[PDB]
């Protein structure tokens, strides 16, 4: 739960743990406070909404045969006005009111009503027959009204053919009792599928027969459930094992695990027109598209997405609906998008709390969503223009989590009741229960033919002409269904938008939840490189090796350094010991060496990957934040933030150290080298400036202030362009290295972006003495270090000793240094304190 | 420089002039180039009645029946032999009836002699929410359809299969009625039958707009273009009772036929103008420069709304298409080149002006048509595939 | 300002043309008897047009339609025959004072003022002046500004020439015509081919707004305040003049001339 | 539909109430006794646009405005389009249209300064004079 | 659109004039060198950007140097007329004769001072560095 919700005097938790131990405080400003000790926004105090469960926030400030019972907009059917259960805020709709009122008809004698007259606690009331309304001009006679306007007039369609309304059902349904719509007998009996944890269950529409679809006691929690009817398959997701499973509705010893190595999948949607699966990952902030086998993967939405939790699809129109928190604002919202991810719109942005769970109505073209914070089920139209509430309050819907819709009913799962519930999709003042147990139900879906209507798949013929992947989309002019093309990882769309071109060089960047590779230009291909993710995780340092198709990245959550291959086929750990705070990584491709900096130990460390040999080469630094290496030149560059901040140059082995730049630097940050110009470039995050000099720091130039580089953090240089990232804009920016003002934004909305690097074999070139075939590895034993004038030095691992040739090192590498995590003036202890 | 001097092309000489026909035409007048004849089969006339389209053959003084419809056919335009199979394509508009919206329809018209022996089916472009499509024009270079709707007050462009729809002009329109296109110049011309009638010309991509005539217009109901004699524009008025011609830049205006018996449509072929009389159901022809006297060809059903001339050389097929596949959704001609456009409700992908952010759409291939030549007969197989049976003396596939 | 019109001279065609600021109408106003027109000024209160000719070596006044035409000055301006119309290339008008100002770059360079009705012929600037091609007035200060292409300066004085100051002093290579708005002065330069703006009192802020392949010839600022609103003497009955009505020297009253 | 598809207009002749107003056609439109509707502009212009002639019952003609240069008004208080004025057809039955008073040839402009006069009622530029 | 946040007619892009004020319209991103001048235009052989490659044919012979090399004027047409009271310069300019030989450049390309022989200062004068 979000920390702000904790100790807010309202139970967000299933078991109320967010409020049990809290000590409260008052609230005010542009806010309002009401019964039960709750605080509410100022505008909410008068908007026709029961934001306070006491119904108190509307006291002061409705269809035919209905009455607004309080002095405000709580609107209830005529019977409730006296039926004897307080349906309104404090009675006022009861036989007698504790406030002093009584049900009677005295006013009716005066009124001279044109039609039936009804008893009311306060005064009396008059109403009119179906198709008519009472007129505000005299409150006594009857006028002609368009019954179709009434919310819930018919289950699917309404027509006022002669003022009198008639109800119609679509081609898949049959009509009952003049307003209800039932499903044609040609289709199998409708079924309900829901999960209660370790098991996945199937039940009948009336809730009296239950069975288990897959009884294998070998899996984690079943979180999301979706189905394909024609293929008669059921699909569900497990976040404990990070897996997606599919079964056959018969459950006859057939269970398959999809070929999708996706981190923490949490919600699932199925597309039956294009045979596609849509997956939602909340910890990774990603939405992905795969086929029913998992063998083709596309990244659909990763930018300006925050913890997507609910997803719903309509493939007959090419629409995708999901609920997510804005990464740049952190506000909950419900969005509509095209199934290709190309076009996005926000349908709900007010009074949304925690909008977990979305379902769709395909005959009325409506979206239904669940909110567990404000305790409600609410529906809007695909365009968001009309909003209605099905149930609200902790009594009717205290903690709903999942929702599904069929005919006149909605089925949702509630964690407080630990039950599966049945409600009327229009309005249900007293929901009903369908399944009850002592286990929390997680996902619910309904399985029937009409829930997955048929449409002609534009991709179904010749793959829509797409060379690699075809995804459904929405026709903005006709309103129908169309298509779009997508390329696999390592590919990008050609100018014809149908063929895919292989991408050799790409731009690589790291963030809290992911390490990603994207084209150097404005492109619809969200990811070129197979993404890299973990959880809980925070990736900061990244470097690459292009000769062996490998990338190196560091994680500060686990304090580990990893090497991985851009095709995802490999993952290995370089080191997981004595790393305290790895702030920057750099790689040398001539000697196969990796360098990293630690602000915890205030040191710079070098390691050799051919045999995993490690040494610490610089110590007693202050704030070593950035490092870059130049093997052909025999130089190493490092930056320190301690005042006066400085940039320093050294020999690849650390034998020399000199401050090459030590003036007008606040936060000297990421460092890049330009091999064409033999120049060094750096970014300053305190002064938000870009400066470049030669390797001696003797010539210094500053670029013109980038129009929106409010707070840059990382820099990389490629061809005639400079690429930098902004920590506040959450963006990647492109600039021209000679002046500083050709400006472009390649990506935006990336949460916690940290560093950017450019991946290219053309960049990782050059030669040094270590490389010579006549002197393999520079004839060194354990370390070879390039130094200027094509010279080299042979280093040794930590604790070893050197001999007369000054090239071979012999001794014992068996001892690691102590656990000196504490700084000066502090006594270290066995307990890690 | 004189208006009447020649029917197609003129050349100056020190003390005289010569008239000459353009390629595909021959000269057989007593004076060279004073009149031109066109190669290929003789021209045909297309006559959309209230609920049927009829064909007339000028060479044989003969009548044939081509299409029947359940709704009021308003405008007709054709595309000549787009597939080289010997069957042209016809596009027509039908107005909304009651609650039923209007539509634009596509059909195959054989270039060879054929009639009821070859029943023709209909295809609908699927353009939704059309209300009163009073005008229709075909672009054979760009492969586009252009239409004007008087109730929505819009001019829209689409692909000949209805695959991409864009709105070109929406503002400052009052009952758009007739539209004509010139791909060589990259210009479109249309008439407005509003309270203040007008004649306007724009670029075929909508980026430039100009008004050519705004005076002495009562009801400009028909528009035609002459590409053989410059690029002149001709319009018919059934309230002023006149046929008038202008230069596509508005620098010249003339009255060609006076006391036109309520002209409602225009077509120009072989130095002659062809027009229709609103109520008489009559077809009248004269010389396109207003010379001589007028003659009556047919006394057709009073419902005749338009007369169109059907011939290989009416529209210059040879005109080269400059789009060269660069745009991904729509390519629209303009003077001296082309431009790219996205379907309505779409925009270009950020930073690009040659790519659009909208769903792609499959080309809608039209069904196989009845192709039984030489007066054969067409019958549909059990799988609905067309097949031909030929009369005495003809044999082979179809009726070749 | 009144007609929302622009007036210009064309020396290759030897014509004067007027257009609307919306660019929808273009007309030729004077089409003959122009030998070498060099400077043009327009009067928004009297509804008059003034221009200089460097072949006839004279000053002309007309009505904006180009119909009435009178010659307002000739020969010399000093009763000493040292300063005479030789190379007039500058004109600016002040109706509030009823004066016309012009600059000449003859071997004897000078800036002289005459009255819009042709009276009070006098010389305002006669020393340290060699190649004037610029004369402009600032009405918020009652100041006169001119530039010298030879001495490389921009100088401002009062409407009678008895106070002199330099915004730029010898630092400009080849300055041409000038225009003034608020605290800024704008000028054109022929050797660098630039349009530059500076501070009208000392030039402490200087920038180049545009440079061009061809030499810039004239520069003006358009805003209502560059043609201040004032009462026209000839407004009600054209002063009863049968042909031309011209504001008297000093700006009070009018004169009638054939 | 409001469009005469029968020549006698018998199709629309029995149309039911088309709008609750009791009228058969909307605003910016004109209605006829045959339940056929026509652009208001066509009222009283010498053409029975409504087959039953109801669109130009002569009493209706007095109301429509007619600017003299683009449109013409006839002695019958009926209006005709500009080109019709001398097209050679009695577009209005009173025969005011085509009257010699209107159709007769123009009055040549008087010779101005810089010109010359000819016995022919013609003016010639002074340079051309000899 | 320019980096200065200025809007200029598109034809002006890659034309040799700093129309944007910041030269944004005349830089490598535009690829002025790749441009292929129209038939109605004229070309400058030694085209190094920003020196404009294309010149309107109407401008080629006009008395003013349009190409940086002045090639358009280095063609057949003759030198424009100048008054007898004037001096003429390679810039295609006529200047008052008195200006000749005073060590200040009046013609622009120094033709007003080239080849001059200067008389020494008089006793009533003062001399400057
Ligand atoms: C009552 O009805 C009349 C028409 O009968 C209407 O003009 C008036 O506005 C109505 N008043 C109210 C308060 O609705
Ligand atoms: C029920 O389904 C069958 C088979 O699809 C169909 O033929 C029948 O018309 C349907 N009935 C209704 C009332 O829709
Ligand atoms: C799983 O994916 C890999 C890589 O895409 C592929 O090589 C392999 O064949 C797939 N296996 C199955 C069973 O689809
Ligand atoms: C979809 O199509 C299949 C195959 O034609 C048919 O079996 C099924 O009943 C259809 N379902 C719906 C909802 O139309
Ligand atoms: C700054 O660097 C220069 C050059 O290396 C050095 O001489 C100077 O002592 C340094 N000063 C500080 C305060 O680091
Ligand atoms: C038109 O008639 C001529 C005979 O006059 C004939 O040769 C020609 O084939 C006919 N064309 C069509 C399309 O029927
Ligand atoms: C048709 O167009 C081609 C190519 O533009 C041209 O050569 C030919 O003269 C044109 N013919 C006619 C008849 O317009
Ligand atoms: C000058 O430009 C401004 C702003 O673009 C515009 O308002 C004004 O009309 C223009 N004037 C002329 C004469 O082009
Ligand atoms: C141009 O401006 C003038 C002066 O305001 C005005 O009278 C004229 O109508 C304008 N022309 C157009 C076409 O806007
Ligand atoms: C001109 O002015 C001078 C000034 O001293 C005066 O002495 C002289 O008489 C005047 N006349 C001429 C023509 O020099
Ligand atoms: C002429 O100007 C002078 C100043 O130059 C002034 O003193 C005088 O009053 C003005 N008027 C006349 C009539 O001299
Ligand atoms: C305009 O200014 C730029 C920058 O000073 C210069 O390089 C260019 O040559 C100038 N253009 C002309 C035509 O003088
Ligand atoms: C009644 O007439 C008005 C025009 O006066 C029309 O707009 C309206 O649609 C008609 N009645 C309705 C509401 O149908
Ligand atoms: C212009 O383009 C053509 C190809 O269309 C190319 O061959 C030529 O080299 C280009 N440049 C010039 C100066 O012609
Ligand atoms: C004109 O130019 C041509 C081509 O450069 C040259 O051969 C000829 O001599 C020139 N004629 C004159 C008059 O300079
Ligand atoms: C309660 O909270 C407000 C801020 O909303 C202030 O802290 C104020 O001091 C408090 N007021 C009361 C009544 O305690
Ligand atoms: C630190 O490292 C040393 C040497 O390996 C010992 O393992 C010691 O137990 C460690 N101390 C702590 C607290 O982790
Ligand atoms: C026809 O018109 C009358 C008078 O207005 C009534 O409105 C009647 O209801 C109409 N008839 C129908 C069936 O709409
Ligand atoms: C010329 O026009 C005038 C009116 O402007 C008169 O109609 C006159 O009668 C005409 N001249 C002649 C000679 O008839
Ligand atoms: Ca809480
Ligand atoms: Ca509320
Ligand atoms: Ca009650
Ligand atoms: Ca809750
Ligand atoms: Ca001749
Ligand atoms: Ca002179
Ligand atoms: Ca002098
Ligand atoms: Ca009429
Ligand atoms: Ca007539
Ligand atoms: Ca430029
Ligand atoms: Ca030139
Ligand atoms: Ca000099």
């Amino acid at each position: 739960i979000l920390r702000a919700y904790v100790c807010d005097h309202d139970n967000d938790c299933e078991d109320n743990s967010d409020e049990h131990n809290c000590n409260y405080d008052t609230c005010g400003g542009h806010q309002f406070t009401c019964s039960n000790g709750q605080c509410i926004n100022q505008n909410w105090v008068c908007d026709g909404d029961d934001d306070c469960q006491d119904s108190g926030d509307e006291d002061g400030c409705c269809y035919p045969r209905e009455w607004a019972c309080p002095g405000s907009g709580r609107c209830i059917s005529m019977d409730k006005v006296c039926d004897g259960v307080p349906d309104c805020p404090e009675g006022e709709d009861e036989n007698n009111a504790t406030s002093g009122r009584y049900c009677g008809t005295g006013l009716c004698s005066i009124l001279n009503c044109e039609y039936q007259c009804h008893q009311t606690p306060y005064g009396g009331e008059c109403f009119c027959p179906p198709g008519h309304i009472i007129n505000s001009n005299d409150s006594r006679t009857c006028i002609d009204f368009d019954d179709c306007q009434i919310w819930g007039i018919c289950d699917q369609k309404c027509e006022s053919r002669q003022g009198r309304h008639q109800c119609l059902c679509e081609e898949g349904y049959i009509l009952e009792r003049g307003q209800h719509c039932k499903s044609n007998d040609s289709f199998s009996a409708a079924s309900i599928i829901f999960s209660n944890g370790r098991d996945l269950l199937v039940g009948d529409l009336h809730g009296r027969n239950f069975r288990i679809l897959a009884e294998s006691k070998n899996r984690g929690i079943v979180m999301g459930v979706d189905f394909h009817y024609q293929k008669h398959r059921v699909f569900w997701t497990d976040p404990m094992q990070a897996k997606v499973f599919s079964t056959d509705i018969n459950g006859l010893n057939t269970q398959e695990i999809l070929n999708v190595s996706i981190d923490a999948p949490e919600n699932l949607a199925v597309d039956w027109i294009n045979n596609k699966l849509y997956l939602v990952e909340t910890r990774v902030n990603r939405i992905d598209v795969v086929n029913l086998e998992g063998n083709q993967r596309v990244t659909l939405i990763t930018e300006n997405l925050g913890h997507p939790r609910g997803i719903a699809l309509d493939p007959t129109v090419g629409y995708l609906f999901f609920s997510d928190w804005g990464s740049l604002s952190g506000q909950p919202k419900v969005e509509r998008a095209f199934m290709d991810g190309s076009n996005r719109k926000d349908l709900v942005t007010t009074k949304l709390g925690w909008p977990a769970g979305i379902t769709l109505d395909l005959v009325s073209k409506r979206v239904y969503w669940v909110d567990s914070r404000y305790d409600y089920i609410e529906t809007v139209t695909y365009d968001g223009i009309q909003r209605k509430t099905v149930a609200r309050g902790g009594s009717l819907v205290p903690h709903p989590f999942g929702i599904s819709l069929f005919e006149e009913h909605v089925f949702f799962t509630d964690w407080t009741k630990m039950a599966v519930m049945k409600a009327n999709k229009f309005t249900d003042t007293n929901p009903q229960v369908y399944h009850q147990s002592s286990l929390t139900p997680f996902g619910v879906t309904v399985y029937h033919a009409l829930r997955q209507p048929n449409a002609t798949n534009p991709c179904g013929n010749n793959n829509g002409g797409c060379a690699q992947i075809c995804v459904l989309s929405h026709r903005t002019d006709n309103g129908g269904l169309g298509y779009r093309c997508k390329c696999e990882f390592g590919f990008e769309l050609d100018a014809d938008e149908h063929h895919c071109v292989a991408v050799k060089n790409f731009l690589l960047f790291s963030s809290q939840t992911a390490v990603r590779g994207i084209p150097f230009t404005l492109s619809t291909q969200e990811d070129v490189m197979v993404p890299v993710t973990g959880s809980p995780s925070f990736f900061v340092g990244i470097d690459f090796d292009a000769q062996h198709s490998t990338i190196f990245y560091s994680d500060l959550s686990k304090n580990i350094i990893y090497q991985q291959k851009i095709d995802g086929t490999g993952k290995e750990v370089i080191t997981a010991n004595r790393l305290q705070n790895v702030e920057c990584l750099s790689f040398d491709w001539i000697s196969r060496n990796l360098y990293w900096t630690d602000g915890g130990s205030k040191s710079v460390t070098v390691m050799k990957l051919a045999d995993k040999s490690r040494r610490q080469i610089i110590s007693n630094l202050n704030n070593p934040r950035s490092i870059v290496v130049h093997p052909a030149a025999g130089y190493m560059f490092l930056s320190d933030w301690f005042r006066p901040a400085k940039i320093m140059r050294a020999w690849s082995d650390g034998s020399h150290l000199m401050p090459i730049v030590n003036t007008s630097l606040g936060w000297p940050n990421g460092l890049a080298i330009d091999w064409s110009t033999s120049r060094l470039y750096w970014v300053d995050a305190f002064f938000d400036k870009i400066e470049h000099s030669n390797l001696d720091g003797l010539d210094r130039k500053r670029l013109g202030h980038v129009d929106q580089m409010t707070h840059p953090f990382g820099l990389t240089v490629f061809k005639d362009n400079v690429f930098l990232t902004d920590w506040r804009l959450g963006a990647i920016i492109r600039v021209r290295k000679s002046d500083g003002g050709d400006m472009t934004v390649v990506r935006r909305g990336i949460s916690s972006i940290m560093h950017v690097k450019a991946y290219d074999a053309d960049l990782q070139t050059g030669t040094n003495y270590c490389s010579q075939t006549t002197h393999p590895n520079g004839d060194c034993s354990h370390f070879c270090f390039p130094v200027p004038n094509f010279q080299r030095v042979c280093g040794c691992p930590y604790g070893m000793k050197l001999q007369r040739d000054q090239m071979t090192c012999e001794g014992d590498p068996a001892r690691e240094p102590p656990t000196q995590q504490c700084g000066s003036s502090s006594f270290p202890c066995n307990n890690g304190k | 420089e004189e208006f009447g001097i020649c029917p197609q092309s003129c050349r100056n000489s020190k003390g005289s002039y010569e008239c000459f026909c353009v390629d595909g035409f021959k000269s057989m007048s007593t004076h060279y180039g004073e009149r031109c004849a066109a190669d290929g089969s003789p021209p045909l006339l297309l006559l959309p009645e209230n609920v049927r389209i009829r064909k007339y053959n000028i060479s044989s003084e003969k009548f044939s029946e081509y299409l029947e419809e359940e709704e009021h056919i308003q405008a007709i335009d054709y595309d000549w032999d787009p597939e080289g199979i010997g069957l042209s394509v016809v596009y027509y508009t039908v107005l909304s009836q009651g609650s039923q919206f209007g539509a634009i329809k596509r059909a195959y018209l054989p270039d060879f002699e054929s009639g009821s022996n070859n029943p023709v089916r209909e295809v609908d472009l699927g353009l939704k929410y059309l209300m009163q499509p009073d005008g229709l024009a075909v672009d054979w270079v760009g492969r586009h359809i252009y239409w004007s709707d008087a109730k929505s007050q819009r001019i829209e462009v689409a692909t000949l299969d209805g695959r991409y729809r864009k709105w070109l002009i929406t503002t400052q329109l009052d009952q758009p009625a007739a539209i004509a296109v010139n791909p060589k110049l990259g210009l479109m011309f249309w008439t407005d039958q509003g309270k203040q009638p007008k004649i306007e010309s724009a670029w075929m991509n909508g980026e430039h707009r100009s008004v050519l005539a705004s005076a002495n217009l009562g009801w400009p109901n028909g528009l035609s273009i002459d590409y053989l004699n410059g690029d002149r524009i001709y319009w018919s008025d059934s309230k002023e009772d006149v046929i008038e011609s202008i230069k596509y830049d508005g620098t010249d205006r003339r009255l060609i036929i006076n006391d036109a018996m309520k002209p409602f449509s225009l077509d120009i072929f072989e130095d002659q103008l062809y027009w229709v009389a609103k109520e008489k159901g009559e077809v009248w022809r004269q010389n396109k420069f207003g010379k001589g006297n007028k003659e009556k060809l047919l006394v057709v059903n009073p419902w005749l709304t338009q007369v169109r001339i059907f011939h290989q050389l009416r529209y210059n097929q040879s005109v080269s298409n400059p789009c060269k596949q660069v745009c991904s959704h729509l390519c629209l001609l303009r003077p001296g080149g082309y431009s790219c456009a996205c379907p309505q409700g779409s925009d270009f992908v950020t930073g690009s002006t040659v790519e659009c952010d909208a769903a792609s759409e499959l080309p809608i291939t039209m069904p196989s048509p009845c192709r039984c030549m030489h007066g054969g007969s067409c019958y549909f197989d059990e799988n609905d595939l067309p097949k031909c049976k030929c009369s005495s003396g003809y044999s082979g596939e179809y009726c070749e | 300002r009144v007609e929302e019109r622009l007036y210009w001279i064309d020396a290759e065609k030897q014509i004067i043309e007027r257009m609307f600021l919306n660019k929808t109408n273009q007309e030729t106003i004077i089409s003959h008897r122009l030998r070498r027109a060099e400077s043009l000024a327009v009067d928004w209160v009297s509804r008059k047009l003034y221009w200089l000719d460097a072949i006839l070596d004279c000053l002309f006044v007309s009505d904006l339609e180009g119909r009435q035409r009178k010659m307002l000055a000739q020969h010399c301006v000093d009763a000493n025959n040292t300063f005479c119309f030789e190379n007039p290339r500058g004109i600016v008008l002040h109706p509030q004072r009823g004066y016309v100002y012009w600059a000449d770059w003859g071997d004897h360079a000078y800036i002289a003022r005459i009255g819009m009705d042709g009276t009070n012929k006098t010389v305002i600037i006669s020393t340290k002046i060699e190649w004037p091609n610029a004369i402009t007035i600032d009405y918020t200060n009652d100041l006169l500004y001119w530039a010298d292409a030879h001495l490389g300066y921009i100088e401002f004085s009062d409407l009678e020439g008895h106070h002199r100051h330099t915004v730029y002093d010898g630092t400009l290579p080849h300055p041409f015509a000038l225009t003034i708005f608020e605290d800024t002065v704008f000028w054109t330069d022929w050797n660098t081919r630039t349009v530059e703006k500076g501070n009208k009192y000392d030039g402490s802020g200087r920038v180049v707004l545009v440079n061009t392949t061809h030499k810039p010839f004239d520069i003006h600022v358009l805003h209502p305040y560059r043609q201040p609103i004032m009462s026209n003497p000839c407004a009600t009955n054209n002063g009863g003049c049968s042909h031309l009505c011209l504001i008297k020297a000093g700006g009070r009253g009018f004169t009638c001339e054939c | 539909d409001g469009r005469a598809d029968c020549l006698d207009a018998s199709d629309e002749s029995a149309c039911p109430t088309r709008f609750p107003n009791g009228t058969y056609c909307p605003a910016a439109m004109f209605e006829c006794k045959n339940h056929v509707c026509i652009q208001s502009f066509w009222i009283c212009d010498g053409e029975n646009d409504c087959v039953d002639g109801s669109d130009e019952e002569i009493h209706l003609c007095f109301n429509v405005p007619c600017e003299s240069p683009q449109r013409f008004r006839c002695d019958n208080s009926r209006c005709i389009y500009g080109h019709q004025l001398c097209n050679g057809v009695d577009d209005c039955g009173d025969g005011s249209d085509e009257k010699e008073e209107h159709c007769r040839k123009p009055t040549h402009k008087p010779c101005t300064d810089t010109e010359y006069k000819c016995s022919n009622g013609n003016c010639v530029s002074q340079h051309y004079v000899c | 659109h320019c980096d200065n946040g200025r809007c200029i007619s598109s034809s002006w892009v890659c034309d040799g004039d700093n129309d944007c004020g910041d030269m944004s319209d005349e830089d490598q991103r535009h690829h002025c060198e790749l441009q292929n001048c129209s038939s109605t235009e004229f070309t400058c052989i030694n085209s190094r950007p920003p020196n404009r490659r294309c010149i309107p044919q109407h401008w080629v012979c006009d008395g003013d140097a349009d190409c940086a090399d002045a090639l358009d004027e280095l063609q057949n047409c003759t030198m424009r007329a100048c008054s007898t009271g004037e001096f003429s310069c390679a810039n295609g300019r006529c200047i008052r004769q008195s200006f000749r030989c005073d060590r200040r450049n009046d013609c622009g390309d120094y033709s007003d001072e080239r080849g001059c022989s200067y008389p020494p200062c008089r006793d009533d004068q003062f001399t400057c560095q």
